[PDB]
């Protein structure tokens, strides 16, 4: 199951 | 005892060449289970164990989803890092991550992690407490910085603790025949003159699973780490791994040296001799 | 910034010549991940050469399996063949029976 969130650097 | 998921990603730059390539890979312990190419022609989500294909379109729908997003994601972030590090756009530049968790005997988390690299080089990582983060230079924490008013950690934890640990869980139910064994190596040895002075003693360990093990030389009870050849622990093909160990030693005297082995799936650690 | 990478041949099972095996090339620790794998028989590039997909280390180094179904037999030589920013000229390393 992969991951739900990103964030942007 | 314990067993651990990971996924690890790498999106690569080529300017002119293109568009940033983007490979990820997942496991179990040391078994590939999924993988996503962006130059796949496919732009799915494939199975790589044959465990993962039990699992109906509803799952390759949702996790198609989530990776080609972080895909796009970290495209971007290639060119935000191209910033904050003042590089020009004539080279390539790679980005990775990895992300998991580590679960007990009992399936209850253990440790969980969140750490980015830009090339090859430590960029940001999310600590144990999965509170706080590690930036390793200025550039990161810009980023750091960013990532706690809007308490990433937060989000990232609730995945590792949550999402991470259940359907690790999950896989080690459907593919326990695969996933659950220990493999015990087979161990020989081998035997050859350099000159008329000196022979090389190699010490073999074949067929093993999990991929973790020890091979030490010994001289007389002696630890012999400086005069030891020992290469990397390397995979078979069929999902067992390889490892030796090589001594120089002079002739007439292969007597005296042992070379010991400790794995999983050895009761008693082993000793060979020749 | 940039690592070269650690090149080994050999075999799945030992080498029972008219047996059938899988001749593997493992590359492990190199940066950055462009790079190329060849096999060779008696010099020749093999053509059907499958590889594993794209993985990395503990410590971000990057790794590959390059393998081929083969039979060794007693006239021929195989190697393997790397091509990385590192290398100045494509490194060879021969298959060893023993190795």
């Amino acid at each position: 199951n992969y991951n739900y969130r990103y964030r942007l650097f | 005892g314990s067993h651990s998921m990971r996924y690890f990603s790498t999106s690569v730059s080529r300017p002119g060449r293109g568009e940033p390539r983007f490979i990820a890979v997942g496991y179990v312990d040391d078994t590939q289970f999924v993988r996503f190419d962006s130059d796949a022609a496919s732009q799915r989500m494939e199975p790589r164990a044959p465990w993962i294909e039990q699992e109906g379109p509803e799952y390759w729908d949702e996790e198609t989803g989530k990776v080609k997003a972080h895909s796009q994601t970290d495209r971007e972030n290639l060119r935000i890092a191209l910033r904050y590090y003042n590089q020009s756009e004539a080279g390539s530049h790679t980005l990775q991550m990895m992300f998991g968790c580590d679960v007990g005997s009992d399936g209850r988390f253990l440790r969980g992690y969140h750490q980015y690299a830009y090339d090859g080089k430590d960029y940001i990582a999310l600590k144990e407490d999965l509170r706080s983060w590690t930036a390793a230079d200025m550039a990161a924490q810009i980023t750091k910085r960013k990532w706690e008013a809007a308490h990433v950690a937060e989000q990232q934890r609730a995945y590792l603790e949550g999402t991470c640990v259940d359907g690790l869980r999950r896989y080690l139910e459907n593919g326990k025949e695969t996933l659950q064994r220990t493999d015990p190596p087979k161990t020989h040895m081998t035997h050859h003159p350099i000159s008329d002075h000196e022979a090389t003693l190699r010490c073999w360990a074949l067929g093993f699973y999990p991929a973790e093990i020890t091979l030490t030389w010994q001289r007389d009870g002696e630890d012999q780490t400086q005069d030891t050849e020992l290469v990397e622990t390397r995979p078979a093909g069929d999902g067992t791994f390889q490892k030796w160990a090589a001594v120089v030693v002079p002739s007439g005297e292969e007597q005296r040296y042992t070379c010991h082995v400790q794995h999983e799936g050895l009761p008693k650690p082993l000793t060979l001799r020749w | 910034i940039q690592r070269t990478p650690k090149i080994q041949v050999y075999s799945r099972h030992p080498a029972e010549n008219g047996k059938s095996n899988f001749l593997n090339c493992y590359v492990s620790g190199f940066h950055p991940s462009d790079i190329e794998v060849d096999l060779l028989k008696n010099g020749e590039r093999i053509e059907k050469v499958e590889h594993s997909d794209l993985s990395f280390s503990k410590d971000w180094s990057f790794y590959l399996l390059y393998y081929t179904e083969f039979t060794p037999t007693e006239k021929d030589e195989y190697a393997c063949r790397v091509n990385h920013v590192t290398l100045s000229q494509p490194k060879i390393v021969k298959w060893d029976r023993d190795m």
